[PDB]
């Protein structure tokens, strides 16, 4: 590596700092769970709303496994953004959200998060601040408790007129919010091209609610359409994938040094120490200034102290004019030290082993080294000076 | 409730007004009193030393990185390079800084030492009292390397707060320093032992080896103080000294600025690190500031849209990280390199020059140690009581007018005191102390009209 | 083949101890031998001086750029300005130096000059011998301008791979040097023509005119070696300087620290222009490094974006290069008052402080011309085989005491020699040599306590 770095086959003598271990990690521990299976009977039967009527179901404290609703449909449009679909079934999370509706797949082409089609500007739109996913699909034959509408429809306008008859003002929706139109909007379009008004309270200033709509024809299976979104948090996820425990055959208590791990859906590595149990209690975990955990309450009764885990850095110390070489591990002292390393640096270091091969490591005031020798000896100036009174002689 | 804050003038201090006297004889200024007092200085002499790695600050063992990094790997390899030479300036600063602190030859340093001086400077034979003290009163972390990596694991206390555990997350690593604390405290004891002395012509060659307190004596005798002073106040003078010496107790206050100057050569080798450490959380724009969480929730394809913006912002704080660290050592190289003078000079020996040491004139100075630099303190000489007193330029004889004198380091003035039957009296020019003008305080000149003409008694020359 | 590294403790040099007496006596140590010997330092001057054209750098003088950067025009002037400021300061800074290097009046040079001295310094009546030995030592590129151009063109040798005609690829200009080497090597030949006078009560108002030799002996008392002994030991004296001064056809290596510095001042003038040069291949994601290439592949509507977003980047590294370029201009405007001061002490003078110069007290050295700066060589003595003697604070009458003498520049000691009959014998401070007192070695002085009673034999005074 060093050679490398000075694009030579002759770096000058001296002490190089090297890349650090990566300190040895070990098999995953989790504290999920618990919650039952979400219930995602709302979907099962009957008509799906107009584009601006939508159905939402949250969910909370419970488990999936969303291909099992994969089943029941057939799927002709799957996207997802800022996230990939399947990460987005295996994630735990402080919420789940769907949001459901009939939808003919001849307006597929006007809709997309992202989209600016009618369907966007006046009936749904998702926040970008959390993942989202889309889906389309249509009824199986064997689906037939789910029914359809008399027409599609959708609302292809919304805006306001002002009380002067001259000007009007526009009303695209709001991210997860029903357009304001709903209120004067029948629960389907009557007829292309309708619209409706309704007058303004006067607390509102006056004028008129605007709106107007378009349909679809029905079509022999049902098309609809969901959106999806998730929500983040700590300790509050308990909306999960179904999940087995099985064989672990322990988490929490068992230690342990580098370990990886998941708490809620919270991923992470380290190591954890029984400790005290600073507050708040039962708030799930617990971070420093920086937004880092710094430990976690359990079900045992019992606080966890996490230290993540931690690196060993290496040193080489290079006599160009023996062409020799030796190394420091630094503070890690001798007691971590082993003949080989798992935890690793550079697939080999047998270039030392070519002396120490034959002898055991040696602990100095700095750390732990090899191939140094203890002379004991004196000396004013070794040239390569490890700091302290240490000296490696050539 | 207390009071409204009130505005004032910033005073100012008029100097003592002399006027000016026509004729051949002048209104001359002396003290009459004095004081020891002391002064202190802190320079820094050192950055703290520290390297990083390019591999483990930017990503920490994804292989998708790796590969990401490898068309990167030059930027690292400029900054491993940067740091490790502003490394080598550092102990380039320190091997030559001891090179002017050691001497050929010292004396032996024993309990007691100086005499009726008190000299709490003394080793507890060890370092001393005053540089313990001076440690106690930082606020710096506790120390690396032992047991080091030990109190970062779980064999520890959950109290622990040390910045150090997280240097082995962060990828830093602070070297050690090169003097090691035991040497260091034999290169102060050095200097101790070549007090006693500086004086005696250039004593680049010799030691004199004499006691504390004649040394004293002989830079007091070299700002103009008299012999015959001295030798009768020298128990006043051991006191006074010791007055001046007792106040350094109190000297560890956040009022004293050279305190507060080593407070805060602590307070900025801190800050460095910690920006470091904040900005691993530090998103640009990125979902999330750690690689293997954008990595599991994402696509590979996207994937490494995010971990390439991640990776050019912490790209980008390294590159300025190293631009300060480098400017950083070079001002303590600068500032190295005024400690080594005043060791040379302001410690060394007396000096003539005012400026460099305290402002009291010059007397012996000491050196101790301090976080990374060196506490300097600087014994002077403070006047005070100043009186107004009648002045001749020379004397000659009348009988003779190219018999002239004039009074070596002092004046001639009217005699005040009645112990002198003569006319005038020789007084030194550090203290007013009036005595009879004899041939060893003065020396022949070419006459001049100012001179006054005696017509009757002057024993130099008698005739 | 070699074993494995040992490690060591590091040795820490121990002072000669000399035991504290406790009476009017005391010890004192003084050194039987010395030696000549020399130090070496660099003090950088002036940095080479660049300009950028700032449109050749960005472009090729493609059109497409032509008009591009015409949005950005002001960069470069600010680039340019920049730049042309920072050159104006290093040649204030070179004729500054002159000014005090200068003087009004010289001795002529003759081969022969110093007498039995060998002065190697001396010009091959040039330049110098010891120049030129640090110039074929430096690995620094031959200089330009005369021509040099036919070393890029077609009209020359193959095997050039100067960084001086990639400067015409690039758009870099190297400024000539401010002065032609000659007239510089003419104002050394001044500085040595200037010693002699050495003192003598400024001395800037004269010139003594006398033998180099002489002008030493002159040096060496003013350190307290007794003329007695530099009279008996001329010849000595001059094997002893000879073998300091020849030791410095071997002090051109690597090994040699000051010597180092030098090429490294060489390696950074490079180093910057080489940065530059890389990053004309460095792609900012523009699909080729080539403009050109950029042209001849795309419709104007995408080759325009990637034409601007490779001159967004050039322009990025020439600011972050001028920035460089204004530190480093200004750290060797700082070095270069440095070395103004040391040439208006260090060499015009022997100087008296210490700390500055070699260290072994000071007597005379000597400047030469180096790359971008100058090379200080100082001559220095070295005190060796230090005994301790017995010596006293001062003698007297002890039939009088009012009248007492004191030692200038020498100490009263025990006699140990077969030669002096006397019980007491002044000695030089920088060497031992006994010698009887007698009026020229000692002042009166105010009698003390601890000086010795001699009741008998004292002839300075007898009376
Ligand atoms: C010279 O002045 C000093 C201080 O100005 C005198 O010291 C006295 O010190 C004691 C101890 O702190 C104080 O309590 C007194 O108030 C001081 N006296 C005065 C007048 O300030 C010292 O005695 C003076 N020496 C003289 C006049 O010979
Ligand atoms: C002078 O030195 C003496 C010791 O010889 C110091 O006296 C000690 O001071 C420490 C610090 O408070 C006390 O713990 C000891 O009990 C003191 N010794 C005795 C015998 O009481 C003293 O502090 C020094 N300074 C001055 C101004 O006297
Ligand atoms: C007596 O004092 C006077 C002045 O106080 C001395 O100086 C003389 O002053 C007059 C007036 O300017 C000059 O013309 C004389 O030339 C001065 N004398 C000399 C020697 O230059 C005067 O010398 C004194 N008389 C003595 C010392 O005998
Ligand atoms: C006095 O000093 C001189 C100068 O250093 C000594 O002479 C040199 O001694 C070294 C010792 O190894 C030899 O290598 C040199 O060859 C000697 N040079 C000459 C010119 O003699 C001398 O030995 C010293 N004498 C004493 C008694 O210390
Ligand atoms: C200084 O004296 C040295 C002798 O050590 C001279 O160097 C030698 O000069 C002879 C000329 O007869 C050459 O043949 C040798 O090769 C030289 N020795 C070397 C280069 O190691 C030198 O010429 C003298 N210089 C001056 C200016 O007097
Ligand atoms: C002889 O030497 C002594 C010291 O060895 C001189 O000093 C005297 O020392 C005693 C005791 O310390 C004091 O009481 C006297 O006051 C000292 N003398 C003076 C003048 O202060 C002593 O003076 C010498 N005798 C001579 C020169 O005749
Ligand atoms: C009745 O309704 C409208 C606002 O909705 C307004 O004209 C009137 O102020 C309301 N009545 C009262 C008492 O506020
Ligand atoms: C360890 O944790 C258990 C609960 O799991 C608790 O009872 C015990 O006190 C803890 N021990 C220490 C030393 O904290
Ligand atoms: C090395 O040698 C020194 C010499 O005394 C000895 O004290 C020490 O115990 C040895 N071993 C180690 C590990 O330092
Ligand atoms: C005062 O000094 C002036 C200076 O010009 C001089 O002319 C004059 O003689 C002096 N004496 C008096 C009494 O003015
Ligand atoms: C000599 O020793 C005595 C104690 O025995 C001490 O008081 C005196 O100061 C000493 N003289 C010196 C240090 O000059």
């Amino acid at each position: 590596q060093l050679h490398c770095s000075y694009e030579s086959f002759d770096v000058e003598s001296g002490v190089y700092s090297v890349s650090s271990f990566e300190a040895k990690p070990s098999g995953s521990v989790v504290e999920q769970a618990e919650g039952v299976e979400c219930d995602f009977s709302p979907l099962l039967s009957g008509t799906p709303p107009q584009v601006y009527n939508f159905k939402r179901l949250v969910f909370t404290n419970c488990n999936y496994n969303l291909t099992k609703l994969l089943s029941l449909f057939s799927v002709n449009d799957f996207t997802c953004s800022q996230i990939s679909p399947a990460a987005i079934a295996s994630n735990c999370y402080s919420s789940l959200i769907l949001d459901y509706f009939s939808y003919p797949l001849s307006m597929k082409s006007d809709l997309s998060v992202s989209s600016a089609g009618p369907i966007s500007q006046f009936n749904y739109k998702q926040s970008f601040s959390n993942p989202t996913c889309l889906i389309l699909a249509t009824v199986p034959h064997n689906l037939t408790t789910i029914t359809k509408p008399l027409k599609y429809s959708y609302i292809n306008k919304c805006s306001r007129f002002l009380s002067d008859d001259r000007t009007e003002v526009p009303q695209l929706v709001n991210a997860n919010q029903y357009s304001p139109c709903v209120s004067i909007v029948p629960s389907t379009v009557w007829e292309d091209g309708d619209y409706y008004r309704k007058q303004l309270s006067p607390l509102e200033g006056g004028g008129w609610l605007v709106a107007s709509g378009s349909t679809v024809a029905m079509t022999e299976q049902l098309q609809m359409g969901f959106g999806i979104t998730v929500q983040y948090g700590t300790d509050t996820n308990s909306v999960c994938p179904k999940l087995e425990f099985a064989n672990d055959t322990k988490i929490a208590s068992q230690l342990g040094n580098c370990v990886e791990y998941s708490l809620y859906g919270v991923s992470g590595r380290g190591v954890f120490q029984n400790c005290t149990a600073v507050g708040v209690r039962q708030q799930r975990f617990v971070y420093d200034a920086y937004q880092n955990l710094v430990g976690y309450y359990s079900d045992d009764g019992n606080y966890y102290c996490l230290r993540a885990c931690v690196s060993v850095p290496v040193s080489v110390i290079y006599d160009k004019e023996t062409k020799t070489h030796a190394t420091l591990f630094g503070s890690v002292a001798c007691e971590h030290i082993s003949s080989t390393m798992s935890q690793y640096s550079r697939s080999t270091r047998s270039m030392l082993k070519r002396r120490d091969s034959t002898y055991g490591p040696l602990q100095t005031p700095v750390g732990c080294v090899l191939g140094l020798v203890n002379s004991s000896l004196f000396v004013e100036d070794c040239k390569l000076p490890l700091g302290q009174s240490l000296c490696a002689l050539p | 409730v207390p009071g409204e804050m009130r505005l004032a003038s910033i005073a100012f201090n008029h100097p003592i007004q002399v006027d000016q006297l026509n004729s051949s004889y002048f209104k001359l200024s002396i003290p009459t009193n004095f004081s020891f007092g002391v002064t202190q200085e802190y320079i820094q002499t050192t950055i703290q030393k520290v390297t990083v790695d390019c591999k483990q600050y930017v990503c920490n063992g994804f292989q998708k990185c790796e590969q990401l990094l490898r068309e990167y790997g030059q930027f690292c390899s400029k900054i491993n390079q940067a740091l490790h030479g502003a490394n080598l300036r550092q102990d380039d600063s320190v091997r030559n800084l001891f090179a002017s602190v050691k001497s050929s030859q010292s004396s032996p340093i024993i309990p007691g030492f100086g005499g009726d001086f008190n000299l709490t400077l003394l080793e507890p034979v060890a370092r001393s009292a005053i540089e313990d003290l001076l440690f106690d009163k930082v606020t710096i972390a506790d120390p690396g390397y032992m047991q080091g990596y030990d109190d970062c694991m779980q064999q520890g206390p959950a109290s622990a707060r040390d910045l150090i555990c997280a240097q082995y997350v962060a990828g830093y690593k602070v070297l050690p320093p090169l003097m090691d604390v035991n040497m260091e405290a034999a290169y102060t004891s050095s200097l101790l032992g070549s007090i006693a002395g500086v004086g005696w012509t250039a004593g680049l060659s010799s030691f004199a080896a004499i006691p504390f307190a004649q040394s004293i004596f002989y830079r007091l005798n070299g700002v103009g103080i008299t012999q015959q002073v001295l030798s009768e106040n020298q128990k006043l003078i051991a006191n006074k000294f010791n007055q001046a010496l007792g106040a350094m107790q109190t000297g560890f206050t956040t009022t004293n600025e050279a305190f507060h100057k080593v407070q805060d050569a602590v307070n900025n080798n801190a800050q460095a690190l910690s920006k470091l450490a904040s900005e691993l959380s530090n998103t640009f724009g990125a979902i999330s500031a750690s690689i293997g969480d954008i990595i599991q929730r994402l696509d590979p394809p996207e994937q490494d849209a995010q971990i390439d913006r991640l990776i050019n912002g912490r790209l980008t704080t390294l590159n300025a990280f190293v631009a300060q660290q480098l400017v950083r050592s070079e001002s303590a190289a600068l500032s190295a390199q005024l400690a080594k003078d005043k060791v040379n000079e302001c410690v060394k020996a007396q000096s003539k020059r005012s400026g460099f040491c305290g402002q009291g004139t010059h007397i012996v100075s000491f050196v101790v140690n301090a976080p990374n630099g060196l506490y300097f303190m600087h014994v002077g000489y403070y006047p005070s009581n100043h009186i107004e007193v009648v002045s001749a330029y020379g004397l000659c004889d009348a009988a003779n007018p190219t018999n002239c004198i004039a009074p070596v380091n002092g004046y001639f003035i009217k005699t005040n005191n009645t112990r002198i039957v003569d006319e005038w009296s020789y007084t030194g020019s550090s203290f007013y102390a009036p005595e009879p003008i004899t041939s060893l305080n003065t020396k022949y000149v070419a006459p001049q009209v100012t001179y006054q003409n005696i017509s009757t008694n002057l024993p130099p020359p008698l005739l």
